[PDB]
């Protein structure tokens, strides 16, 4: 079968400069009798399928912007973004459409390079509604922060807390080109009632020392 | 009707073959196939298409013929020439290939 | 332009077997400038394609070896539409399978995926459906006069994925985020849909999350108010 390859995993490019992305066929995708190159271009936005933007190697499909432009041929072919905008971030795969099976490539994951925007920290007790059925989640956020590397720390009557917490992460925004994050720290609704202080300490880029929000159980 | 194929031929493994048909009637589409998969379409209007499962050992043939580069065991088979005609319908030919 | 919809279960138990369908509009299945595919998704196998039925003057199919004995995709001229039946299915085969148009215009027998369903996430797995409980992330008292405010709603233990969250019945777009769910101990699912909202509005404006788990036929209602 013919293994596509894709040269950068991923690519962090300011708005509005060039961003191109590489891929390779193992096998000639060019087809004499025609002098076509069977290979396609997708983007893939998070949480919806991939969008058809580059056919025949260099064709732009229809109603895709001038932005996007496909060149290179034969085995190795070259996605170029003129001026890389805040809805373009997504993954970008190459594909060939040559021989039996049609394979895909990696895939590369586009971003942007902004300034440093620190998190809005929330913290959020649990609801009495949750408390009656027998849990405690505390959830804590990070609102519309970059970079996206964010440490969040749970402390339970200043006890750092280990193995009953999961945080989640939003893709980047195509408008704000920011992350949110949420960390939810799970306890019984016994041990809930064990202790007093709940505290999320955050540590970020765009903060000068650690930001901890906090309450005290029962009304704070 | 008119039902005129090559005959039961061979081969040996490496070379190539080529998959002669002749038929009264306008041909739109002339399919070859290799027992159940489809190696090529030739269309009147459209021209020769080759699957892609055999483009890198497929080349159109002399006339409504075809040539199958690069044999293996694996092509021991039956090979037919569906023949696509208006007002007459379709018209079917049996090729035995050994290699 | 060309419309795709996709049905079928997403949940299917091990060694049974997967059935969806894919209801075509605005072209027909035996089109001789189209070829209908079925593709899969997984972080750990990326896109993979696994088969395909065209019509040029026969119908035929063309089925990957990885799937080949267990595959089948054949089509319904009277419904306009095109099946997968996937056999004897493992825990590896959870994937979001998509249906797709191939343009075979100028080469008849191949061309670029041109137009995409939405995508079904298929998960394999003996465990029941079980609906999600919606509890309310309360916007706090000490929040900033005349500034920002986030409020939420956190909806936990449900099974299969997915789960759609909307706000005051889909007017409230602005300022959202859904996170993606994380797979708990217990082996169900749990996210959180925020929004950061005006905060001197929390006394007037109501915020009410709508949550749907269409495996479960759930859609659960969730006021967040202050306190």
């Amino acid at each position: 079968d013919i293994v596509m390859t894709q040269s950068p995993d991923s690519l962090a490019v300011s708005l509005g400069e060039r961003a191109t992305i590489n891929c390779k066929s193992s096998q000639t995708v060019l087809y004499s009798s025609n002098n076509k190159k069977y290979l396609a271009w997708y983007q893939q936005k998070p949480g919806q399928p991939p969008n058809l933007l580059i056919y025949w190697a260099s064709t732009r499909e229809s109603g895709v912007p001038d932005r996007f432009s496909g060149s290179g041929s034969g085995t190795d072919f070259t996605l170029t973004i003129s001026s890389l905008q805040a809805e373009d971030v997504a993954v970008y795969y190459c594909q060939q459409y040559y021989s039996t099976p049609f394979t895909f490539g990696p895939g590369t994951k586009v971003e942007i390079k902004r300034t440093v925007a620190a998190p809005s920290v929330f913290i959020f007790p649990p609801s009495d509604e949750q408390l009656k059925s027998g849990t405690a989640s505390v959830v804590c956020l990070l609102n519309n922060f970059y970079p996206r590397e964010a440490k969040v720390q749970w402390k339970v009557d200043n006890a750092l807390q280990s193995g009953n917490s999961q945080e989640s992460v939003t893709e980047q925004d195509s408008k704000d080109s920011t992350y949110s994050l949420s960390s939810t720290l799970t306890l019984s609704k016994a041990d809930y009632e064990k202790h007093k202080v709940y505290a999320c300490e955050v540590t970020h880029q765009g903060l000068s020392s650690p930001v901890t929000k906090s309450f005290n159980r029962g009304e704070c | 009707g008119t039902i005129e194929t090559t005959g039961n031929i061979s081969a040996e493994k490496g070379g190539s073959i080529i998959l002669q048909c002749h038929l009264t009637a306008q041909v739109t589409q002339v399919n070859w196939e290799q027992q159940d998969q489809l190696l090529a379409i030739c269309n009147a209007d459209l021209g020769w298409h080759i699957s892609p499962s055999f483009k890198d050992r497929v080349a159109p043939g002399p006339g409504l013929g075809l040539t199958l580069q690069s044999l293996t065991v694996n092509d021991t088979g039956e090979y037919f020439c569906i023949y696509h005609t208006y007002p007459d319908g379709t018209y079917t030919g049996r090729i035995f290939l050994e290699v | 332009e060309v419309q795709l919809q996709q049905s079928g279960p997403g949940l299917v138990k091990p060694s049974q077997t997967l059935s969806l369908t894919c209801a075509i509009s605005g072209d027909s299945v035996s089109s001789n400038s189209a070829a209908w595919n079925w593709i899969r998704q997984s972080p750990s196998r990326g896109l993979e394609w696994l088969g395909k039925t065209y019509y040029r003057f026969k119908w035929y199919s063309d089925y990957a070896v990885s799937v080949k004995g267990r595959i089948t995709i054949n089509p319904d001229t009277s419904k306009n539409q095109f099946s997968l039946q996937l056999n004897s299915v493992t825990p590896e085969d959870t994937a979001v399978f998509y249906c797709t148009r191939e343009s075979t215009t100028y080469d008849l027998l191949a061309g670029p995926f041109d137009y995409w369903g939405q995508g079904t996430l298929v998960t394999v797995s003996s465990a029941s459906t079980k609906g999600p409980s919606v509890f309310p992330l309360a916007p706090s008292s000490k929040s900033t006069s005349g500034g920002t405010a986030a409020l939420g709603c956190l909806v936990k233990d449900y099974f299969p994925e997915p789960v759609t969250v909307s706000w005051n019945s889909g007017a409230l777009t602005s300022g959202v985020h859904t996170f993606p769910a994380v797979l708990q101990s217990s082996g169900l699912y749990s996210l959180s849909s925020v929004v950061t909202v005006p905060s001197s509005s929390l006394g007037t404006q109501t915020y009410i999350c709508n949550v749907n788990h269409k495996p479960s036929n759930t859609k659960v209602d969730k006021k967040v108010e202050p306190k």
